[PDB]
């Protein structure tokens, strides 16, 4: 499974660009697909949504009027053209796939990402507990975070995703639904909640645990990150 | 109502439905029809001659195609001899084709209860059988010899004449075709002496290497749709 | 000289049955009060299949069952609500059999191809595709249950059953024994014995480790189309060409009850038991089902929106439903 | 007008027991929906196109007879007149392209599917639906008028005011119809034919003489006497009790259709009489 | 030689061998399946009519 972004550089305000995002070795007709952007000292932020047959398109409100998506499944590639780059436009953007039916699990593989630089509402809420953790390898670790509405559903489900990112890498599942292990996590992880407070723990910290963590929710289609909580050995 | 996860499984059912409706319509355009014949007569070239115009498998389908019209046929393969529980399967074909060498009485009663036996059926019904005679060229060699002729296996012979209908052009004696009307006589005699108006039989005089085998079933085919479209209507 | 021998053994087996017997079921259970009168209406419909439905499954959560038709597809359907989670296609449109493994991860269906495949559900790209395929016998399929998500036992037309390893392709076991060609199979609950029933009138209990057939039980009188386990693990019930059901129990090694009506003249196609192992459902060619108390042998209940023969029936793990299919194409589920 | 209070209470039972079969009809037909692969939908809109026409022209004639609102709004008459023009035309277009699909049924009956596919049927139904629409429409904004009468206390359209809508009307209604229904079923009696002298070495004559029969005589007087008005008046002429047979028949049609179409085939009488003795 | 005296001897051992098993009275058998239905009676939702409100068919 391989996603690859081109596109990018560095663009003046007012112009126009394009990104493209290749993928190879999955079936790409059967997956919707998002983008992700992060700011370069900041945390992601959500952007547009493309689901499987072009039935359904979604964009944030910041880039309602200025930002397209389009498919083209017989070369199996995604589309995202800009238009009137601004400065707040200026951050990396990530291909995200994600399936949909009965028991499965989004948002389980990301791409490496592209940069592009250019130079001179009633939505749920999420809060990280704190923003650093002081910790030491062999111990248990614990994370929290907290929503402004209820995620849990009247079917039974909550939609509480973690991510993590690694230092000079790109975010990777590690629990969905809040009570969920990805495909490959390590068991040592472990999610629970109670409907509005939600903590991720970990049991026996080892060396390749240190990064940010984040939680996120899709109980709406405004979809809402947080900031993060970063670990240090 | 539903959270923003139901919608995409709604809307892949959705998609699943669309192929579902594409693969309906490929599958009610093709006409299937089983091949039955024991050990004896030429199944198989007849097989070869539409063909060319894993170990231990069971069922084997080849397609061909009249006047831009697809038909798929399916003979079994490995399997053993008891065949009361598998033809079950079947009782939704277009036709049954059923191959019969005429060239020996010596097992002629054998392939005559065969076809009584697939005739009268539970779930059999409403299913015509397309009847094909063949190899009536050993049949003519067999009649003109004299060493070996129809005299004990069948005792109602040398009293039956041959009906005012026959179109015997092809021949060299009007002795083989008395033979060979009265075995067409006689597996056209258990047809017609069960349920009716449900399924018939068409008859055929065929050789194992002959030019028009397909169109033969094309034109049973047409007639077997046209007969159940007309009894539809209070027509006929 | 063996003819003989085996005559005496037979005589001796049956005299030694006779003799253990001192009552009958429904001296003893006359003196109980009766189940009353079951009203059973139909919560949902499933439809989107071309052909007649041979088979169907359902999953370990009680939520997800599998269908297979002989227009040639496999689907996968979402009970609660009605969605479609797959739909795959075969390379044979014959298919008379399928199973679910209890883990959830794979599938398996076979027919008139004499191929047992086996389909992966939980693949890293998004689709379902054949996994294996089976091969060795020289019949049809017509039965398959599976077992810890790396072995199987096939029932062919061939007489024979087979335990098999899912890893390496090749069968471990092979139960031979049975005249006719077998038709339906029932794991025990402790997965260590199996019953077969077969085109001859009688069923044989398997020992999966060993490899031996244990005991024979002969009690009917025509070929055997359905067979299931009480959920106690002691006792199984099988359903006949002859228009009637019966009950053997292991202890005994003996019948214990006939559940037959006068006005039926028809075959039974199907035989499930209830979470308790009060009710017995049993599905008809007469395009009805009937539900019968089984102590009391009494009929209690009956089923119908079927306009066609009832091929397959199956109760839920947890007892909450029912469902039914038959030569219409149409699935449905019963309270 | 006790004359016209007969009639209109004749008018009543007819549509009343129409009301009841077709909705049995619909009943059956929707209950199974793969009871017909596609000519389902043709008798399902021939037979909502009945129910329509009743439920929604037949309360105002009756309550035109009723001598209370004797006189009305010139701009009415417009209205009703073209109401049951369209549902008129739209029954006549669907029984059009039924007999065409029964003569491509009952010959060609090998590549039929592949000729009749679902997007094909669609489209076909929102043809006739459009060209209905299309002819109905000419009356409301132009040539054709609709007037009251003082005389068989039911208004109507005046034909002789404009010959070219008459002339329309009627090619539209009995001439295209006719021709094509005769043409698609004279091949069909043949094919019958032919097939019952192979299989035996009258019957399909009595089904074709009725389906003519009762077209022609559901629709042939109206457009007989809209042909005669030009030449002719029919005011103070024609007798009142001819204009009411005349206008009986016309209505007879919704009571037809379903017997016709419905009850004469094998599977559909079959699936009713099943459902009919269950109930029962 | 003959494939008739192996297919006879072989049942004829599987025969004898399938005789010496422990079998138990009937009545046992029959009060063993009542005390297992009387045990297990408020469980299935078949039996008894479960209210129209923890079902999920409904
Ligand atoms: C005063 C009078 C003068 C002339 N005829 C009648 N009608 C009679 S007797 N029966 C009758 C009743 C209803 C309908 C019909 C129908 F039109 F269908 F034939 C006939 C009455
Ligand atoms: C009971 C009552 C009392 C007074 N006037 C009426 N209406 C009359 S006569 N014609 C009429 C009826 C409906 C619509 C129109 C329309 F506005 F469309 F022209 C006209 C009815």
């Amino acid at each position: 499974v391989q996603l690859v972004e081109s596109g990018g550089g560095l663009v003046q305000p007012g112009g126009s660009r394009k990104l493209s995002c290749s993928a190879s070795g999955f079936a790409f007709s059967s997956f919707g697909m998002h983008w992700v952007r992060q700011a370069p000292e900041k945390g992601l932020e959500w952007v547009a949504y493309i689901s499987s047959g072009s039935g359904t398109i979604y964009y944030a409100d910041t880039v309602k009027g200025r930002f397209t998506i389009s498919r083209d499944d017989p070369k199996n590639t995604l589309f995202l053209q800009m238009t009137s780059l601004r400065s707040e436009d200026t951050a990396m953007y990530y291909c995200v796939r994600s399936i949909y039916y009965y028991g499965s699990s989004p948002f389980d593989f990301w791409g490496q990402g592209t940069t592009l630089t250019v130079s001179a509402s009633a939505d749920i809420v999420m809060t990280q507990a704190t923003s650093s953790v002081p910790v030491t390898p062999g111990e248990s670790v614990s994370i929290s975070c907290r929503s402004s509405k209820s995620l849990l559903h009247s079917n039974g489900n909550t939609y509480l995703y973690w991510f993590l990112q690694r230092p000079g890498q790109s975010p990777q599942l590690l629990i969905y639904r809040m009570s969920n292990l990805a495909s490959g996590v390590p068991d040592r992880f472990s999610g629970s909640g109670s409907g509005t407070a939600f903590t991720l723990t970990i049991s026996r910290l080892e060396a390749e645990d240190v990064g940010v963590y984040y939680c996120m929710q899709h109980l709406e289609y405004p979809l809402t990150f947080g900031a993060g909580t970063k670990l240090e050995l | 109502t539903l959270s923003a996860e139901d919608k995409a499984a709604v809307e892949r059912s959705k998609m699943i439905e669309k192929q579902l409706q594409k693969d309906k319509q490929v599958y009610r355009a093709t006409h299937r029809l089983l091949l039955l014949g024991a050990d004896n007569s030429g199944k198989s070239t007849i097989v070869k001659q539409m063909r060319i115009y894993v170990k231990t498998s069971g069922i084997f389908e080849t397609k061909f195609q009249v006047d831009k019209v697809n038909f798929h046929m399916f003979d079994v393969g490995a399997q053993r001899d008891e065949r009361r529980k598998w033809i079950q399967c079947f009782n939704d074909v277009t036709a049954i084709i059923f191959v019969v060498d005429s060239s020996d009485y010596n097992r002629l009663q054998e392939a005559l209860n065969d076809f009584k036996s697939i005739w009268n059926n539970r779930w059999l019904r409403t299913i015509s059988v397309i009847l094909f005679l063949n190899k009536q060229d050993l049949l003519a060699e067999k009649v003109l010899a004299g060493k070996s002729k129809i005299e004990d296996y069948f005792p109602e012979f040398a009293r039956y004449t041959t009906p005012e209908d026959a179109t015997p052009e092809p021949g060299e004696d009007p002795r083989v075709t008395r033979a060979k009307y009265f075995i067409r006589d006689e597996f056209l005699r258990i047809s017609t002496a069960s349920g009716d108006g449900r399924h018939y039989c068409y008859p055929h005089f065929t050789c194992s290497v002959d030019t028009e085998n397909a169109r033969r079933i094309f034109n049973d085919c047409r007639d077997i749709i046209q007969r159940m479209h007309l009894r539809q209507y209070e027509l006929l | 000289q063996l003819r003989q021998e085996a005559e005496q053994l037979k005589n001796q087996i049956r005299d030694a049955r006779k003799a253990c017997a001192d009552a009958t079921l429904s001296q003893i259970t006359n003196n109980i009060d009766p189940v009353g009168r079951i009203q059973m209406r139909t919560r949902r419909t499933l439809r989107g299949h071309l052909a007649k439905i041979y088979a169907m499954h359902w999953g370990t959560d009680s939520r997800l069952l599998v269908s297979a038709s002989q227009d040639g597809k496999l689907i996968i359907w979402d009970s609660y609500t009605t969605n479609k989670v797959h739909a795959i296609p075969l390379r044979s449109s014959w298919v008379m059999t399928c199973a679910y493994a209890p883990s959830g991860n794979y599938v398996a269906c076979g027919g008139l191809d004499n191929i047992c495949s086996i389909y992966n559900l939980k693949t890293r790209e998004g689709n379902v595709r054949v996994s294996r395929e089976l091969a060795g016998h020289t019949g049809y399929l017509s039965c398959c249950r599976f077992l810890d998500d790396n072995q199987i036992v096939t029932s062919s037309g061939d007489t024979t059953c087979a335990l098999w390893d899912i890893e390496t392709g090749q069968q471990t076991t092979t139960f031979t024994g049975h005249t006719g060609d077998v038709m339906s199979l029932s794991l025990a609950p402790d997965t260590r014995l199996f019953v077969s029933g077969a085109c001859d009138a009688s069923a044989k209990l398997w020992d999966v480790r060993e490899g031996m057939c244990r005991q024979t039980f002969t009690g009917h009188e025509s070929d055997i189309n359905a067979i299931c386990f009480f959920p106690n693990g002691n006792a199984f019930a099988t359903g006949s060409d002859d228009a009637t059901c019966r009950l053997f129990d292991l202890r005994a090694d003996q019948e214990l009850m006939t559940y037959s009506h006068d006005n039926i003249i028809c075959g039974i196609t199907s035989v499930s038991f209830s979470k308790s192992g009060r009710l017995l459902l049993a599905g008809y060619d007469d395009f009805n089902c009937n539900v019968w108390d089984a102590l009391k042998a009494d009929r209690a209940g009956v089923l119908a929106g079927h306009d066609n023969r009832v091929s397959c029936l199956g109760v839920t793990d947890d007892g909450m439903a029912v469902a039914t299919g038959s030569w219409d194409s149409f699935l449905k589920i019963w309270n | 007008l006790a004359h016209g209070i007969i009639r209109s209470t004749v008018l009543v039972i007819f549509l009343a027991a129409s009301f009841v079969g077709n909705i049995v009809l619909a009943l059956v037909l929707q209950r199974k929906p793969q009871l017909l692969q596609v000519t389902n939908r043709f008798i399902f809109n021939l037979l909502v196109t009945d129910l329509l026409q009743i439920s929604l022209v037949a309360p105002w004639v009756v309550a035109t007879s009723v001598p209370l609102f004797w006189p009305l709004n010139s701009h009415f008459c417009t209205a009703l007149v073209s109401l049951t023009h369209l549902f008129a035309f739209a029954s006549v277009n669907t029984i059009v392209v039924v007999s065409v699909d029964r003569y491509l049924s009952i010959i060609h009956p090998l590549s039929y599917p592949s000729k009749m596919t679902q997007r094909r049927g669609y489209l076909l139904l929102y043809g006739t639906w459009i060209v209905a629409i299309l002819q109905s429409t000419p009356p409301l904004y132009g040539w054709g008028q609709a007037a009251f009468d003082e005389r068989n206390a039911l208004c109507s359209m005046i034909w002789g005011a404009s010959p070219s809508y008459t002339i329309l009307s009627v090619v539209s209604f009995i001439v295209i119809p006719l021709i094509v229904m005769i043409a698609c079923y004279s091949v069909v009696f043949c094919a019958a034919r032919r097939q019952h002298a192979l299989l035996y070495n009258c019957k399909a004559a009595k089904v074709i003489f009725i389906i003519i029969f009762s077209y022609v005589l559901s629709l042939g007087p109206y457009c007989f006497l809209a042909v005669l008005a030009v030449w002719v008046d029919v005011e103070t002429q024609v007798p009142q009790w001819v204009i009411t047979i005349i206008i009986w028949l016309f209505f007879l049609q919704c009571c037809i259709h379903p017997y016709v179409y419905g009850y004469m085939h094998k599977t559909i009488k079959k699936e009713i009489q099943d459902m009919l003795k269950k109930f029962f | 030689n003959t494939a008739s005296i192996a297919q006879a001897r072989k049942l004829v051992e599987q025969l004898k061998m399938e005789a010496n098993i422990d079998r138990i009275k009937v009545s046992k058998a029959a009060a063993d399946l009542m005390a297992y239905c009387e045990a297990h009676a408020k469980e299935d939702p078949l039996l008894t009519p479960v209210p129209a409100s923890e079902n999920p068919f409904r």
